């Protein structure tokens, strides 16, 4: 009767990918800035 | 001691059983226990 994680693991997989895609930004934008700050 | 004749019924041994209500924490049977624990993960992780 109740509802299986097999019947919404796809929306579990694209939160998990949406949090890596969030770091991964996050810590491209503090390299680009922390590169900045060192040339200047 | 006597003669019988072909069954006219075949029956066995069989399972008499008998023929609910609802638990205290039945509010969480929709989704199963796997999807609560993985939903109380998730949240920490976001």
């Amino acid at each position: 009767s109740a509802l299986s994680l097999s019947n919404v693991a796809g929306v579990f997989y694209i939160l998990v990918g949406g949090l890596g895609l969030a770091m991964m930004v996050a810590l491209i934008e503090f390299c680009y800035k922390s590169r900045a700050e060192s040339k200047r | 001691v006597i003669d019988f004749s072909k069954p006219f019924m075949s029956l066995g041994i069989s399972i008499m059983i008998k023929k609910s209500k609802p638990g205290v924490f039945s509010f969480l049977d929709p989704l199963a226990y796997e999807i609560w624990m993985c939903i109380v993960f998730a949240y920490i992780g976001v």
